[PDB]
RNA sequence: CAUCGGUUUGGAGCGGCAGGAUAAUGGCGGAGGAAUGUGGCACGGCUUCUGCUGUGUGUUAUAGCCUCUGACGAUACUGCCA
RNA sequence: CGAUGAUUUUUGCCCUGCACAUUUUAGAUGGAUACGAAUAAGACUUUUUAGUCGCUGGACCAUAGCAGGCUGGCAACGGUGCGCUUAGCGGAAAGGCUUUGUGCGCUUGCCGGCGGAUAGCAAUGUCAACAUGCGCGGGGAUAAAUCCUUUGCAUACGACUUAG
C-alpha cells in the first residue's frame, strides 16, 4: 500500500555522500569560462573568514516597500591580506580532459610557503626547492624552455598564489596553495603576466571590485555523528515510543530486501564541501585605511 | 527444385467396365514419389477414384522444348489464405516451365504466407503475343534495347581484413 | 588469412556489433586488436531510435543503490566494448586474457598515428545496410548521451589529417622517382627474366 | 514492384549553365549562382545537351522512385531563383491594435522587430536569414515584401515571421491576428 | 638467411565441444592461410608440435614439447581436428602451435 | 557549357562481355529479370544464369541482336574478335600473371630472388 | 617408416556400361511466320547527317528471331561395374 | 590518471656500459606495410572528362652465405647495420619521425679458393622481449613520514586542522 500522505522528501540527493570534506581547503572545481578579447586578469582570491558584523545601507529597489529607506544586514568579514604569486601551470585539451604539461615555480620562497610541504618542518633539513631554485643557472634556459612549451601547447593557465598567513592573527604558520586559474588574452599574453608577477604580491582590489556579485568556496562547519533527527529533519517518533524516537522508524519496504541510497540514515554531520553563488560585495577595504 | 512430370492413371478395370478412361495431368513435383502423390490428391477432387481403386499408367518426366530461349509465362492460382480459398493469376519469365513453377512457390510463400499445402496450379502457359502480358513488373523487360547498370555492387572477400578502401563501382 | 602481432582497425563506416563479434572472436582466438576512430562507428537504425535505445539501457539501474547498478559509459569506445564484453565470456579468466588482447580508441592517438589501418568488409556500414536506410554515426550519440570530447577529437583529426597529408604528398613523390627509377632498369636482363617469370 | 528505370528532365533557360558533380548541383545563371547537396538521395545524372539534362533513378522502389521529381523540382526553383528571382508579399493582420513593425540592425545582424502586437509589451525580432532582402512596400500599407533567389530561405523566413504572430489562449476564428503571407511571386513579372 | 622457419603457423582455438561439454581429446586447430577443407585436406596426417617453456631444465633445456598429429577437416573454413598424445592443457587456448611438413606427401 | 558529370557503369545490354567463375568469357544474348540473363559463348553451354554469379566486363559485342542463338553469337564473337579484345586489358594480363605465379617451382622462386637482387641494385643507382 | 588386415572419412578424382521423347536443347539443311521491324525507304530536331536521333513503312537486305521438320552427333540427370 | 618538490652517508640510493645467472611471459620465430574523402563513385600520370586501374593482400618490402664460417678479387661510389655527430619537426598517450658530417663493418651487384660428414633415417633439438639479482667500470645526489607532546578550524576510536 502507499503512503496514507504524500509529501516531499527530507533533504537532498545532490550533495550525497554526507561526509567529510576530503581537504579542509576549498577547491575550485570549476573556474569562470575564458573569454581572449578580456584584459588577463586573476577569477580568484583566497581569505580566510573572521567573523560577522552587522550594517545599515540605503536600499535602491523601486516598487519595494524598503524603497530609499534604511534596512539592517547581516555581513561577513574576511580578512584577504594580499597573495603572493610563486608558480604557473600550463594544461592542455586531451581527449580524457584537462592534463597538466609542466608547473614552473619562482626562483626565491618564503618560509610561509615552504612550510606547506611539510609535516615536520622543524625537525627537517628544508631542502625542498633547493635543486629546483639551482634551475636559474645562468640562462635559466631550462625555465625559458618550458614556458615556451606552455605557450606553444597549453589552452589553459592557471597561476599558483599563496596567502600570506603570517599577516593573519592564526598561529599557524603555514601558507594555503591554490591554483587560481588566469583569464583574458591570448596563451602567450597569460604566460608573460604569470613571469612578470613570479614573487609578486597581488591584492584583492586588483581581483574584485565593490558591488560586484562573488561566490565562495569553503567547508562547512563539522557536528560530528549524528542522528536521523538533525541530520534530515526527520520527523520526531511519539514520545512513549520504545527505545527512542530520534529515528526514522521505516527505513524501507520488505522488497527490494536491502536498504535504498535514499533512505535517512545517521551519520556524520557537516564539515562539507560547498560552492555558494551570488555574494554581494559591500565592501572592499584596504588595511593602510585607517577608517 | 522441381521436375515436370506427366502422370497417367485409370480406374482399376471392372468386369462391368473393363477399359475405364486414362486421365493424364501435369505435375510439378521434386520427384516421382510426390509426383503420383500429388495425382491421387487432385483426382479425389473431381473423380471418384482412390489409389487403392486405381492404378498408376505411366510417370513421365516433361522437359522443356527450348530450355535456352527466354520466356513469359502466365500462371493461374487457387490458394488457400488463413481466411478463405482464392483464385489468382500471376506472371513470371524465366527459361524453364519447371523454372516458373519454381519461382511462383517462392513467391506466394513470401508475399502471401501461402505454404505448398496451401495451393493448386490451374495452368501454366507462355505467352506467345507481347500484347498478352497483363503484368507491369515483368512487362517493363519486353520493352526495346533494354539498358540498366547494377549500381552498389557489394563484393564478397575471401579474407577478412582487407588494406585498401572498399569500393562499389560497376 | 595471415596471423598478425597487432592488427589496427580503422572504426570509420562499421557498424557496431558485426564488427563486435567479429572482434570478440578474433581476441578469443588470440589476436591482439587495437580499434580506432570509434567515434566514425555507425548503427544501423535513425539516430532517434539508437538514442531511445540508450535511454532504454539507462533506465537500468539497481534500486537500493545506483552505484552497484549497470554502469552506463558514454564515450563511443565504451559502447563498444560494452558490445564486445556481451560477446565474451568475461567472468572467466580466459575471457579476461581476451580482453587484454584489445584496445580501443576514440581518434589515432600516438603510436598509431604512423602505422597502418585497415578495414573489415564484412561489418562494413557502406556494404551492409541498403542505401536508403537510415544510420547513426556513434560520436553524435554519444555527445548526445554525455560524451564531452567530441570538439578536441574533430580539432586533433583535422591535425592529424594535415600531418597524414604532408605524409602522403613526400611518399607520392618518392613514389614518382623510383617509377622513373624502375622504367631505367627495366627491359634488362633481370627484368627480361622477370617478365618471363610473371613480374 | 521495383520500376527498371525511372527518368525526370531537367530544362536549362538560355543563360543558365547547370554543374554537376558527385550530386553537388551548381546553378548559374544571370541573377548569380545556387548550390545543393544531394547526398541523401541516390540518383544520377546525364547531360543530354546544353538546354537540358537527364535525370534517372535506376531500379528504384515506390518511396526511392518518389524522392526523383522532388529533385527535379529543387533544381527547377534553383534555376528560376538564378533568372528570376522570388518574391513573398505579407499581409499586416489586426483587428485593433496596429503591428509596428521596423526593420533593425543589432549586433551587425538585420532583424525584423514587431511591437504592439495584440498590444503585448513583448518585441518580437526575427532574424533575417543570410540571402534574404526585407522592404516595407511604399505602394502598399501594411504590406512587407521578402525577396531573393532561394525559395527555401524566403519562404522559411516568411514562415519565421508568420510563425511567431501566433495568438494564444483565445479564439483563433475570432481572433484573427497575426502576419500572413498574402502573395508567392517572382522578382521579374510573368 | 633472415628467416629459419620449416613448419606452418597455427593456432589452438578450442576442445571439440558442445554448448556445455567438452571433449579434451580432440583439439580444433586453425592453420594459417587455409581457408577451405580442400585447403586443409593438402595438411591431413602432418604432426603437429606445442612448444612451451617450463621452469626446470630437463636435460639442460627449458623447453618441452608435445608431439600431435592432423586427422581430419574441421567445418567450412579450413579448420582441422588434431590427436596429441597429451591433451593440450586448457590455458593454451590461443597459443600457436607448429604444423609439421611430415609426414611428407610432396 | 553544363559540365555533368555522368556515371560510368557497366550496363546490360545484349553483347555484354561477362566473366564467370574466373576462368570463362560469355555474352548475354537477352535480359530475364533484374537479377537474370541469357548467355552464351564459344566456349560455355547457352544458359539462364543469375546476374550476381557473373562479371560484366566494359567490352559489349557489337551489333548483337536481342536473343541471337548460339551460332549467331559464334560469329559475331569471331567478327568482333572478342577474344583478342579481352586479351589486350590489364585485366586479363594481371590474370594471366597470377596464374603463371601459382605455376613457379621452388628453383624458379630462388630465381626470381636473385634476379630481384640484381634489378633492385641497378633501380638503386639510377635513383641515386 | 614400410607393408598387411579390420573399421572409416575423403579427391576440382579417372574410365566403361544402361535408361529416357533410345533426353530435351544446341549445330547443320529445308519449309513457313511474325515483331520489341535489320537494311532500305518517307516525314522531322539537333548534328560540316561524327553509335545523330524520333515517328512511319515492311518480312533479310548492310542484323536477326520464332514455328515446323530431315539426317547425323553430344550433353544434363539417374542407376550398375565382383 | 597527470604535473611538481625532496628523495635516506644510509655500505644504503639514482642514472648508465658491459658481462653473467635466474624467475616471469594468455604464447616472437622475416616486416603492426601510416592521406583524406566518396561509394548513384573513386584512384593514379595527370589534373577532371580524357587514357589507364580495381573485379581483392595469391599484393608490397625483405629473403642465398657453418642460425649463415675463413679468406681473395672485380664492378660501382651506390645500399645497409652500428657508433658518435649537426639541425629540425612531433604533446592526443608527443618517447617517435626526419637530418649533417664522421668512424667502423657488411653487401647475395658479379667472379674465386678453403670449411660443414659421425647429430648416424625424425625427435623444438634449445638462437627472441619483458623482469629481477649480481660483479666490474663510469657520471650524480645526500630525504622524509609516523609514534610522542600539542591544537580544536576536527573528532566515538581511528582519522583531521595546527605548533614543537
Ligand atoms: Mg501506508
Ligand atoms: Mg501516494
Ligand atoms: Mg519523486
Ligand atoms: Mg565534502
Ligand atoms: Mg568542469
Ligand atoms: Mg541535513
Ligand atoms: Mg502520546
Ligand atoms: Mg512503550
Ligand atoms: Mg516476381
Ligand atoms: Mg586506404
Ligand atoms: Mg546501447
Ligand atoms: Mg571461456
Ligand atoms: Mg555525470
Ligand atoms: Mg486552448
Ligand atoms: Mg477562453
Ligand atoms: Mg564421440
Ligand atoms: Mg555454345
Ligand atoms: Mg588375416
Ligand atoms: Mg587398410
Ligand atoms: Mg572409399
Ligand atoms: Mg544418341
Ligand atoms: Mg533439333
Ligand atoms: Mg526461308
Ligand atoms: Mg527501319
Ligand atoms: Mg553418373
Ligand atoms: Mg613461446
Ligand atoms: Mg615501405
Ligand atoms: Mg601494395
Ligand atoms: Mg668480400
Ligand atoms: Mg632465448
Ligand atoms: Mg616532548
Amino acid at each position: 500500500s502507499h503512503r496514507k500522505y504524500e509529501a516531499p522528501r527530507h533533504g537532498s540527493l545532490g550533495f550525497l555522500p554526507r561526509k567529510r570534506a576530503a581537504k579542509q581547503r576549498g577547491r575550485v572545481k570549476s573556474f569562470p569560462k575564458d573569454v581572449k578579447s578580456k584584459p588577463v586578469a586573476l577569477t580568484a582570491f583566497l581569505g580566510y573568514k573572521a567573523g560577522m558584523t552587522t550594517i545599515v545601507r540605503d536600499l535602491d529597489r523601486p516598487g519595494s516597500k524598503m524603497h530609499k529607506r534604511e534596512v539592517v544586514e547581516a555581513a561577513t568579514v574576511v580578512d584577504t591580506p594580499p597573495m603572493v604569486v610563486v608558480g604557473v601551470v600550463g594544461y592542455v585539451e586531451t581527449p580524457r580532459g584537462l592534463r597538466s604539461l609542466t608547473t614552473v615555480w619562482a626562483e626565491h620562497l618564503s618560509e610561509e610557503v615552504r612550510r606547506r610541504f611539510y609535516k615536520n618542518w622543524y625537525k627537517s633539513k628544508k631542502k625542498a626547492f633547493t635543486k629546483y631554485s639551482g634551475k636559474y643557472a645562468t640562462d635559466a634556459k631550462q625555465v625559458e624552455t618550458e614556458l615556451a612549451r606552455i605557450k606553444k601547447y597549453a589552452s589553459v593557465v592557471r597561476v599558483l598564489a599563496h596567502t600570506q598567513i603570517k599577516k593573519t592573527p592564526l598561529s599557524q604558520k603555514k601558507a594555503h596553495l591554490a591554483e587560481i586559474q588566469i583569464n583574458g588574452g591570448s596563451v602567450s599574453d597569460k604566460v608573460d603576466w604569470a613571469k612578470e608577477h613570479f614573487e609578486k604580491e597581488v591584492s584583492v582590489d586588483s581581483v574584485f571590485e565593490q558591488d560586484e556579485m562573488i561566490d565562495v568556496i569553503a567547508v562547512t562547519k563539522g557536528h560530528g555523528f549524528e542522528g536521523v533527527t538533525h541530520r534530515w529533519g526527520t520527523k520526531k517518533l511519539p514520545r512513549k515510543t520504545h527505545r527512542g524516537l530520534r529515528k526514522v522508524a521505516c527505513i524501507g519496504a520488505w522488497h527490494p530486501a536491502n536498504v535504498n541510497w535514499t533512505v535517512a540514515r545517521a551519520g556524520q554531520n557537516g564539515y562539507h564541501h560547498r560552492t555558494s553563488i551570488n555574494h554581494k560585495v559591500y565592501r572592499v577595504g584596504k588595511g593602510t585605511d585607517e577608517a | 527444385r522441381l521436375n515436370e512430370y506427366q502422370v497417367i492413371g485409370r480406374n482399376l478395370p471392372t468386369e462391368s467396365v473393363p477399359e475405364p478412361k486414362l486421365f493424364r495431368m501435369r505435375i510439378f513435383a521434386p520427384n516421382t514419389v510426390v509426383a503420383k502423390s500429388r495425382y491421387w490428391y487432385f483426382l479425389q477432387k473431381l473423380h471418384k477414384v482412390k489409389k487403392a481403386s486405381g492404378e498408376i499408367v505411366s510417370v513421365n518426366i516433361i522437359s522443356e522444348a527450348k530450355p535456352t530461349k527466354v520466356k513469359t509465362f502466365g500462371i493461374w492460382l487457387r490458394y488457400e489464405s488463413r481466411s478463405g480459398i482464392h483464385n489468382m493469376y500471376k506472371e513470371y519469365r524465366d527459361v524453364t516451365r519447371v523454372g516458373a513453377v519454381e519461382t511462383m512457390y517462392q513467391d506466394l510463400a513470401a508475399r502471401h504466407r501461402a505454404r505448398f499445402r496451401s495451393i493448386h496450379i490451374l495452368k501454366v502457359v507462355e505467352l506467345e503475343k507481347t500484347d498478352d502480358v497483363k503484368r507491369q513488373y515483368v512487362k517493363q523487360f519486353l520493352t526495346k534495347d533494354l539498358k540498366f547498370p547494377l549500381p552498389h555492387r557489394v563484393q564478397k572477400s575471401k579474407k577478412l581484413f582487407q588494406a585498401t578502401a572498399p569500393t562499389t563501382f560497376y | 588469412s595471415s596471423f598478425e602481432k597487432v592488427v589496427v582497425i580503422d572504426g570509420k563506416g562499421h557498424l557496431l556489433g558485426r564488427l563486435a563479434s567479429i572482434v570478440s572472436k578474433q581476441i578469443l582466438n588470440g589476436q591482439k586488436v587495437v580499434v580506432v576512430r570509434c567515434e566514425e562507428l555507425n548503427i544501423s537504425g535513425e539516430f532517434f531510435r539508437n538514442k531511445l535505445k540508450y535511454h532504454d539501457y539507462l533506465r537500468k539501474a539497481t534500486r537500493y543503490n545506483k552505484k552497484k547498478g549497470p554502469f552506463h559509459f558514454r564515450a563511443p569506445s565504451r559502447i563498444l566494448y560494452k558490445a564486445i564484453r556481451g560477446m565474451i565470456p568475461h567472468k572467466t579468466a580466459r575471457g579476461k586474457a581476451a580482453l587484454e588482447r584489445l584496445k580501443v580508441f576514440e581518434g589515432v592517438p600516438p603510436p598509431y598515428d604512423k602505422k597502418k589501418r585497415v578495414v573489415v568488409p564484412q561489418a562494413l556500414r557502406v556494404l551492409r545496410l541498403k542505401p536508403g536506410r537510415k544510420y547513426t554515426t556513434v560520436g553524435k550519440l554519444s555527445s548526445a548521451v554525455g560524451w564531452k570530447y567530441e570538439s578536441v577529437v574533430e580539432k586533433l583529426e583535422e591535425k592529424r589529417k594535415v600531418q597524414s597529408a604532408e605524409y602522403y604528398a613526400k611518399k607520392k613523390a618518392l613514389t614518382k622517382k623510383l617509377n622513373a627509377a624502375k622504367a631505367s632498369t627495366a627491359e634488362s636482363e633481370a627484368a627480361q627474366k622477370l617478365a618471363a617469370f610473371g613480374y | 514492384m521495383k520500376y527498371i528505370q525511372t527518368d525526370q528532365i531537367l530544362d536549362i533557360p538560355e543563360g543558365v549553365t547547370v554543374d554537376i558533380k558527385a550530386r553537388v548541383v551548381k546553378v548559374t545563371g544571370p541573377r548569380g549562382e545556387l548550390t545543393k547537396d544531394l547526398k541523401h538521395i541516390d540518383v544520377t545524372f546525364n547531360k543530354i545537351n546544353n538546354r537540358a539534362i537527364k535525370i534517372t533513378v535506376h531500379n528504384g522502389d515506390r518511396k526511392h522512385v518518389a524522392a526523383l521529381r522532388t529533385v527535379k523540382s529543387l533544381i527547377a526553383n534553383l534555376i528560376t531563383g538564378v533568372t528570376k528571382g522570388y518574391k513573398y508579399k505579407m499581409r499586416f493582420v489586426y483587428a485593433h491594435f496596429p503591428i509596428n513593425v521596423n526593420i533593425i540592425k543589432k549586433d551587425g545582424q538585420d532583424y525584423v522587430e514587431i511591437r504592439n502586437f495584440l498590444g503585448e509589451k513583448r518585441v518580437r525580432e526575427v532574424k533575417i536569414h543570410e540571402g534574404v532582402t526585407m522592404e516595407i512596400s511604399s505602394t502598399q500599407k501594411d504590406e512587407l515584401i521578402v525577396s531573393g533567389n532561394s525559395l527555401e530561405a524566403v519562404s522559411q523566413n516568411a514562415a519565421d515571421i508568420q510563425q511567431i504572430c501566433r495568438v494564444r489562449n483565445k479564439d483563433i476564428r475570432k481572433f484573427l491576428d497575426g502576419i500572413y503571407v498574402s502573395e508567392r511571386g517572382t522578382i521579374v513579372e510573368e | 638467411a633472415e628467416s629459419h622457419r620449416l613448419y606452418v603457423k597455427g593456432k589452438h582455438i578450442s576442445y571439440q565441444r558442445s554448448k556445455s561439454v567438452t571433449n579434451p581429446n580432440v583439439s580444433l586447430i586453425q592453420i594459417e592461410g587455409v581457408a577451405s577443407p580442400k585447403d586443409a585436406k593438402f595438411y591431413l596426417g602432418k604432426r603437429i608440435a606445442y612448444v612451451y617453456r617450463a621452469p626446470k631444465e630437463i636435460r639442460g633445456s627449458k623447453i618441452r614439447v608435445i608431439w600431435g598429429k592432423v586427422t581430419r577437416t574441421h567445418g567450412n573454413n579450413g579448420l582441422v581436428r588434431a590427436n596429441f598424445k597429451k591433451n593440450l592443457p586448457p590455458k593454451t587456448f590461443g597459443a600457436s602451435v607448429r604444423i609439421m611438413l611430415y609426414p611428407s606427401n610432396i | 557549357s553544363s559540365t555533368v558529370k555522368a556515371a560510368n557503369w557497366r550496363f546490360v545490354e545484349v553483347g555484354r562481355v561477362v566473366l564467370v567463375d574466373n576462368k570463362e568469357l560469355a555474352t548475354i544474348v537477352e535480359i530475364i529479370d533484374q537479377k537474370r540473363v541469357l548467355i552464351d559463348g564459344p566456349k560455355i553451354q547457352r544458359q539462364a544464369i543469375a546476374l550476381a554469379k557473373i562479371v560484366l566486363t566494359p567490352i559489349v559485342l557489337p551489333n548483337l541482336p536481342r536473343g541471337s542463338r548460339t551460332a549467331t553469337v559464334t560469329k559475331k564473337w569471331a567478327a568482333a574478335d572478342i577474344d583478342a579484345k579481352w586479351a589486350a586489358s590489364g585485366w586479363a594480363k594481371k590474370l594471366a600473371n597470377k596464374e603463371r605465379r601459382s605455376q613457379l617451382s621452388d628453383f624458379e622462386r630462388f630465381q626470381v630472388m636473385v634476379l630481384k637482387k640484381q634489378r633492385r641494385f641497378a633501380t638503386k643507382k639510377a635513383l641515386v
